[PDB]
């Protein structure tokens, strides 16, 4: 077939990112090291790290959505009650 | 009379109400002896079906 | 299984019953009738069996 | 060469499954991708199993399925397993749609990616509700009694529309078999759209947490990611079983264990749970045509946030503001759902309207305007005179 | 060594694969029906037929 | 997206000012240090987004030297990330080196696009 | 909506039934259809359940081959055309007490009782309702409501008027096994006579669901195993630069 | 019935043939069964009930 | 059959299976085209025909115009004229397990 | 992608025959000249050329299939009237 619009992604060879030069890696192999080797010191040290940084920003929003739906509901059901006939005869007007 | 309550859906019950008439137990769906509601919170009074007269005839349609 | 049993069906009397949906033919006998059967040399037919073989106590027909 | 490189059918196997270039920092939110293909081959397959024993006939369709229930062999686990895989589906599909959004995934150049998946979307939407329907209980005569009467306030033309859908002057027995044999049919135009998906993504390829780019270090897909997609095929298959074994009726209605009857409403008309949000959009609007349009809206607003995005840098990772609101849509979506289960009645009236302004107001009046704070700010932090 | 014998081979690997697939199936299932109607004992219609011996 | 010619249009703005700048400048410091990129060690020019005409050429205009150090730094940072650590304190960016490196190479490019585009729906009098 | 159009809660009774690896008490389910026969079969009807499903559960064989034979049910036409009747055979379904809608409501001032079959699933608090419900009848209603003519209080039912009257009371009934026939203790057997009615599958689903989630909770871990080793040499692995000279 | 009418035969003919049977009605107040004479939108009956 | 003979459990089963088998041809057919594309269509002499070639659209997009409405001229004229003539009589007679017909015949292209 | 096993066509500059040198091809527009030409010389010319030659093809195979169609149906009649009664009880066993 003919080539088509390229992209910015290539393959094995031709990636497409820039030139590397001086960079050196170095690796063991599986089999000559022991797995299940530090697994707390992981849950312990780096998920309470990881905790301790990303939960302001999901615990202020469900503290206001969850004080909302409360209010909302103690007052429905005071609506409701017999105490509180006069006033849902005045609001669901 | 036509009973498709437009908001509910809801089947007023005969034998019962204030007047001789209606009474649904669907949220005090009052409705009078020709059929307009009266107490209930539902907006309007319901269709009447396009039913002519041509003699041994009514073409409830 | 529709399995009839045996007061049923008459002498003048061969229904067809659906049993498992099959066509299945049950016939009445009377103790005299499975020479009736056998009547016959059997060179005069295909494959040689019997009476015995036929249906176990052949007096009620399936 | 390889054989799996050189034959045509084999060449496309090892191009998406074998040699693909994977960035190699891809957490576990990408994996939900791979779920959404194992449950769309769990509910066709469990479906035209028990299409063989089922009859859409008005008459004969609710004692049809309590036939499967009990002289069908394993017929109660054919059911129970396609009930709640529909539940399983879907919620899988948000967290796969809240990602994306998180990390930027929608912006070039993986606009086209993004489009063809709100069309999944859609059509799956619309699959469930069809298939709800054939049950043929109280929930289902009066939850397409509500929809379908919906499209009656097009001007001029509402009420040929609406007949047209019944098939009659009710919902009846044309309605139901019609019903049965389109929610047949779009599971397959679902695939069909799952394969024009892929395509779109092998161009560019996939997305890092970090948002830059990937080129300098990648890592084959055999053996290092479908080994990683195995750890969680487990654990859905798990929690699932514990459902269809165990907890089998507590994500539906009893209402539907009643047959369906014109002639009584129930007390409380409710859908299921994951069309909530968009129940409670609908019934916010007073009119009846401006509610219809603002339902659909709804699902189609999200095809304006490649444009609404005034940012230089993808994703959320190291953005304060925009985390923040990212997570007040997020619970501003599950209130819409309870609101969806409540009765018409105060406060939950006024609520549900507020949050309905914030569903909207996110994509079209948040996302430009701290968009455009944060870069500012990035600029006079390190630039200063 | 054990490596060239249960390991290293892939006839007697994947044959082993499916041989102890088979023969788990039917302890495993013959274990847990046993436990089962034991944790449950004095309930099951087999114990109940047998009490009321009239 | 926005450009970075109206990105420094508003800055300069700010900046200039005294009274904007001692109330906008030290929000923007510690939105800096919350963000969190220079303990990956990373500089903001490498979380520009880079799949587009303008700062494709930009990258190629950029010395040897420093386009090398840039491809370290960002798989030094890819390999930190899977392994869901943080590099050691004495390996973060320091603020004096936190400097827009490919800024001016940016704007030069898109002063140059935007010149050309007049060029091609110019309005002539007679 | 206020409490009394909603309903009271029911509350949490300990059914032996409840449980992951729990089973149906069949002795009460046994002396659960004998107070179905003898009180509610009477405006009742159990039109999903057939004979032949008792056998092995409730009741043997031949005690079934003989409570079928009681009932007359329609055969095929004769010879000549006109209709015939025959006993009933295990393969035949439960019979209800009237023939059509109209003649139920007939005979209960207007009102339907409905089908008994499915009526644990099809309400909310399944047999916490059903057994409040049956024993919940006050002696006199609360001070204040007014009911019609021909209906009765009890405050689980939504509204608070109920078209059932009481119809259980102490020793009506005679148990085979000799268990006191209380108020409560026929109203327990009956709830779980009902429950097997809806849920015929309940006791061969639990232990299905305890071999396929040992064996799912074994795979997960083994595949955790199995990932953390495949993918040690790229969580270990170190890079180097060497900042090369720009001559280039 | 219907389908005879602007083929065969006029409306106030065919109305008229068809009174001429009794159909099965729906049964009364009390449950017993009713009959009813024949409309147009009915089927042509035959001679046998079985 | 799910029982002892043609029942409704088989008629059920085979109206579920027969929706479904023509979306597997469906994707057997773009497995068909792909390798097509690979080396092309071949000619009618029997030779290579990379030295004379021919684009598809208005030389063969308009020349298949020509036998697709041939083909709906003489399916018409079966479905309004002549809509019987490829059928059998005995299939107009509703199924019965209790009397055979004296030919059991298959459609003309089994 | 990749590329994978490679063909014996290709596509619009590379199609893969043989290097061509010294062959020149005309033409002219459709819009200069008539259609519908000379479709007669051709249905009476062409047509019968092309079946004059292959028809002997066609139609000795034609002709051998048919005759023995014949004789089985007519021999199939005589064997069930009563003039061939005696001849099926000696073929049929
Ligand atoms: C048209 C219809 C369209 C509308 C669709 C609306 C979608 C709503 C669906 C809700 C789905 C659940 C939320 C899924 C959240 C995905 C977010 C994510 O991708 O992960 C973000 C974050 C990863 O953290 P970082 O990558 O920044 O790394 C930390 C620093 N190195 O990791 C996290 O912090 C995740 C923490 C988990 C948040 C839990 C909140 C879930 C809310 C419960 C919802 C269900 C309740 C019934
Ligand atoms: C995307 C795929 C599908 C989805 C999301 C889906 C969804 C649903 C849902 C929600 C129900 C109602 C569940 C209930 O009983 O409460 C249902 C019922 C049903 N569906 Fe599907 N369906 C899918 C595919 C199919 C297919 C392909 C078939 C047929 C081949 C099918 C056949 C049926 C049948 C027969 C029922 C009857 C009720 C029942 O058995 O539960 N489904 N479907
Ligand atoms: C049946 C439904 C779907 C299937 C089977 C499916 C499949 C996939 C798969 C396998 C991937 C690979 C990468 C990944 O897992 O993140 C992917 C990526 C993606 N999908 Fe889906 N998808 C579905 C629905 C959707 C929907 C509903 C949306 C959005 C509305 C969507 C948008 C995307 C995007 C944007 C990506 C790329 C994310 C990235 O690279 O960062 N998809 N999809
Ligand atoms: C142990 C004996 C019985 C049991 C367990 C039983 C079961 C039930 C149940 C579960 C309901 C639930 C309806 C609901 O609240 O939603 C009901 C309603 C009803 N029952 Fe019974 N039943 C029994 C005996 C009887 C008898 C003997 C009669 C008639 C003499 C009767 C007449 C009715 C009626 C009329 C209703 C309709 C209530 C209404 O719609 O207001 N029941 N029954
Ligand atoms: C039933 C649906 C089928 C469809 C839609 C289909 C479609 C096509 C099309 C469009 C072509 C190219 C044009 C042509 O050569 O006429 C083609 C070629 C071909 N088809 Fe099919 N086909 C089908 C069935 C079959 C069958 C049943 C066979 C053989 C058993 C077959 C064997 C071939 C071959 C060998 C060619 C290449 C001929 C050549 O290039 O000389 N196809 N098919
Ligand atoms: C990032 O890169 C990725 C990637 O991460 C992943 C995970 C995948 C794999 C993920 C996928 C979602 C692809 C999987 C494909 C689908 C979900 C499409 C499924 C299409 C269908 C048509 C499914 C239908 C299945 C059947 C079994 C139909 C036949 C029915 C039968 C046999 C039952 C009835 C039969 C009888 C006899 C009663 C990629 O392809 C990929 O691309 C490079
Ligand atoms: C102007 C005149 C017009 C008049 C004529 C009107 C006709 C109009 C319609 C024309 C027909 C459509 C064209 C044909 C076409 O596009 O498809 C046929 C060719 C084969 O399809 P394919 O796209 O190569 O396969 C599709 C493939 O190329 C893509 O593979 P993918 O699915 O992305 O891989 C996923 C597999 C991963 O494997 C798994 C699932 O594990
Ligand atoms: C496709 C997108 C990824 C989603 C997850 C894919 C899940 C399905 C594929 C399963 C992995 C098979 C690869 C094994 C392999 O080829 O390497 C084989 C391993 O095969 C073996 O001998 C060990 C048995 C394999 C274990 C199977 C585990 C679960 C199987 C499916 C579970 C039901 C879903 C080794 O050869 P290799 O290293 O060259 O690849
Ligand atoms: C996107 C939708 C449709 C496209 C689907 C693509 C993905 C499908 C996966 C197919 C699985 C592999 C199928 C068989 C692979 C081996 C084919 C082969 O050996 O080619 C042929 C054998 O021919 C056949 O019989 C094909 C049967 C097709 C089976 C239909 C399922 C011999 O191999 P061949 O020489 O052609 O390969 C060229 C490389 N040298
Ligand atoms: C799973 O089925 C149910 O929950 N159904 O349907 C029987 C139900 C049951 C009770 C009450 C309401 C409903 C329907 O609620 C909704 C809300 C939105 N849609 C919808 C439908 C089609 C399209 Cl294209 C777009 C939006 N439907
Ligand atoms: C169009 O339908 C008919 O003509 N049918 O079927 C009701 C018919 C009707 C009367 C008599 C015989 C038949 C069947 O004749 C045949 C001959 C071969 N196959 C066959 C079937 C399936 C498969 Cl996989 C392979 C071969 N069927």
């Amino acid at each position: 077939g003919p080539p088509s619009g390229k992209t910015y992604m290539g393959w094995w060879g031709h990636m497409g990112g820039p030139k590397q030069k001086g960079i050196t890696s170095y690796a063991v192999s599986p089999y000559a090291q022991k797995p299940l080797q530090g697994i707390f010191h992981n849950a312990v040290f780096n998920s309470f790290r990881r905790f301790k940084s990303q939960f302001l920003y999901v615990l202020i929003p469900a503290g206001i959505y969850w004080y909302w739906w409360k209010n909302g509901n103690e007052y429905n059901e005071f609506l409701y009650s017999k105490a509180g006939r006069e006033e849902l005869e005045r609001v669901n007007v | 009379m036509l009973g498709i309550c437009t908001h509910l859906g809801c089947v007023p019950i005969g034998e019962a109400g204030d007047f001789g008439g209606w009474f649904c137990p669907c949220h005090g769906s009052h409705y009078d002896i020709s059929g307009r509601i009266r107490k209930g919170p539902a907006p309007l009074n319901l269709e009447i079906p396009a039913y002519e007269f041509d003699g041994d005839k009514v073409i409830v349609g | 299984k529709v399995e009839v049993n045996l007061a049923a069906i008459p002498l003048g009397k061969n229904v067809v019953v659906k049993w498992q949906g099959k066509p299945v033919f049950i016939r009445h006998r009377t103790p005299h009738e499975i020479q009736e059967a056998n009547s016959v040399d059997m060179s005069a037919l295909k494959d040689p069996q019997t009476d015995a073989d036929r249906v176990k106590d052949p007096q009620w027909l399936i | 060469m390889a054989f799996r490189k050189s034959n045509v059918y084999l060449s496309l196997v090892n191009s998406y499954i074998i040699d693909s270039p994977q960035p190699s920092s891809i957490n576990y939110w990408w994996n939900m991708g791979s779920l959404l293909g194992l449950c769309l081959v769990i509910q066709i397959v469990t479906g035209i199993f028990m299409a063989m024993h089922y009859s859409s006939n008005i008459e004969l369709a609710f004692s049809s399925v309590e036939h499967i229930m009990r002289d069908v062999h394993n017929g109660y686990i054919l059911r129970y397993l396609h009930a709640n895989g529909a539940s399983f589906f879907f919620m899988v599909m948000f967290m796969h749609m809240a990602k994306g959004l998180y990390y930027g995934s929608y912006r070039s150049p993986r606009v086209t990616l993004w489009n063809v998946g709100v069309i999944i979307f859609i059509l799956t939407i619309a699959t469930a509700f069809l298939g709800y329907c054939c049950v043929y209980g109280q929930m289902s005569h009066w939850g397409a009694t509500v929809i379908t009467n919906l499209f009656s306030a097009i001007p001029f033309v509402g009420n040929d529309i609406v007949s047209w859908l019944w098939g009659g002057f009710s919902v009846s027995n044309p309605t139901i078999q019609r019903f049965f044999a389109l929610h047949y049919l779009v599971p397959f135009i679902i695939a069909a759209m799952v394969i024009m998906h892929l395509m779109a993504l092998h161009i560019h390829g996939s997305s890092n947490p970090l948002g830059i780019t990937g080129n300098l270090d990648r890592i084959p897909m055999h053996s290092y990611f479908i080994f990683k997609d195995l750890v969680t095929v487990f654990l859905f298959m798990l929690i699932l079983a514990l459902f269809v074994f165990y907890s089998p009726n507590t994500l539906g209605h009893p209402d539907n264990y009643i047959p369906g009857n014109p002639l009584v409403t129930p007390a409380s008309i409710v859908p299921e749970w994951y069309l909530l949000p968009f129940y409670a959009i609908l019934r916010s609007i007073p009119d009846k045509l401006l509610g219809v349009i603002t339902m659909f809206a709804a699902i189609l607003v999200l095809l304006v946030l490649p444009f609404t995005d005034r940012s230089v840098v993808r994703g959320n990772t190291f953005k304060v503001l925009s985390k923040f609101f990212f997570f007040i849509f997020v619970f501003n979506f599950v209130l819409l759902g309870q609101i969806g289960a409540c009765h018409v009645e105060v406060p939950y009236v006024l609520m549900g309207q507020i949050a309905t302004f914030i569903y909207f107001a996110y994509f079209l009046i948040i996302v430009p305007v701290i968009s455009t704070i944060e870069n500012v700010l990035f600029y006079i932090g390190r630039v200063n005179k | 060594s054990l490596y060239k014998t249960f390991f290293k081979r892939n006839a007697v690997f994947v044959g082993t694969i499916f041989a102890g697939a088979f023969v788990f199936q039917t302890v495993f299932d013959t274990a847990i029906t046993s436990w089962y109607e034991n944790h449950n004992k004095g309930k099951l219609w087999k114990d109940v037929k047998a009490r009321i011996a009239a | 997206p926005q450009s970075f010619t109206s990105i420094a249009r508003i800055g300069d703005y700010i900046l200039k000012s005294p009274v904007l700048s001692k109330l906008c400048v030290p929000v923007a410091n510690q939105f800096i240090n919350l963000a969190g990129y220079k303990k990956l060690g990373l500089k903001f020019d490498d979380l520009i987004a880079e799949e587009n005409p303008i700062m494709q050429t930009a990258l190629r205009r950029l010395p040897e030297d420093e386009s090398y150090a840039r491809a370290y730094r960002i798989i030094r940072a890819h390999q930190t990330e899977l392994t869901h650590h943080l590099l050691p304190r004495n390996e973060w960016i320091k603020a004096q080196e936190d400097v827009p490196y490919l800024l001016p190479y940016i704007l030069e490019a898109e002063a140059a696009a935007k010149e050309k585009d007049e060029l091609d729906n110019i309005e002539v009098s007679k | 909506m206020t409490a009394a159009e909603h309903g009271l809660h029911a509350p949490a009774y300990a059914w032996s039934h409840n449980g992951p690896f729990e089973t149906f008490d069949h002795a009460s389910i046994r002396r659960g259809y004998q107070v179905y026969r003898e009180v509610c079969a009477a405006c009742h009807s159990l039109d999903r359940v057939a004979w032949r499903t008792l056998v092995g559960v409730s009741h043997t064989n031949e005690e079934v081959r003989n409570m079928a034979e009681e009932f007359e049910y329609d055969d095929e036409p004769d010879e000549q055309g006109n209709p015939k009747k025959r006993p009933g055979k295990l393969s035949d379904y439960i019979p209800g007490p009237y023939p059509n809608e109209q003649a139920a409501r007939a005979a209960n001032q207007g009102a339907l009782p409905p089908d008994l079959s499915l009526i644990v699933k099809a309400r909310h608090g399944g047999c916490d309702y059903i057994f409040s419900l049956l024993t919940g009848y006050p002696d006199e209603p609360p001070a204040g409501v007014a009911l019609p003519p021909g209906s009765n209080y009890n405050p689980y039912f939504p509204g608070g008027s109920i078209a059932m009257a009481r119809v259980l009371f102490d020793d009506m009934v005679e148990y085979e096994d000799g268990t006191p026939a209380t108020t409560s203790q026929m109203a327990k057997d009956v709830t779980t006579f009902l429950n097997w009615c809806a849920e015929p599958e309940h006791d061969e689903r639990k232990r299905l669901g305890l071999k396929t989630v040992i064996i799912l909770s074994s795979l997960y871990l083994l595949s955790i195993w199995v990932k953390k080793f495949k993918w040690a040499g790229i969580k270990t692995r170190k890079f180097v630069f060497n900042p090369p000279k720009p001559r280039k």
